[PDB]
């Protein structure tokens, strides 16, 4: 699954993600 | 592990359930009732 963590768009427009339980070396900065 | 299937993990780990338990109980041991 794909989560996106916002502070709310009324704050900013940045967004982080989430691959859930997926090793990090084959999702496809800060990892 | 499956087919479309997930399970999430809970917010507490169990070390920090752990902890809030020893707080709890270093709070009656030494204050009674008066930390609540
Ligand atoms: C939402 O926007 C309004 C006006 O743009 C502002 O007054 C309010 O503080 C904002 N809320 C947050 C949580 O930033
Ligand atoms: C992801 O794969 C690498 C390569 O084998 C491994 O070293 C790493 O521990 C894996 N991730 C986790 C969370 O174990």
């Amino acid at each position: 699954g794909v989560s996106v963590i916002t502070p709310g768009t009324n704050t900013s427009n940045q967004v982080a993600v989430l691959y859930q339980d997926v090793n990090c070396t084959e999702v496809p900065s800060n990892v | 592990k499956f087919n479309g299937l997930t399970v999430l993990p809970p917010l507490l780990t169990d070390e920090m359930i752990a902890q809030y338990t020893s707080a709890l109980l270093a709070g009656t041991i030494t204050s009674g009732w008066t930390f609540g």
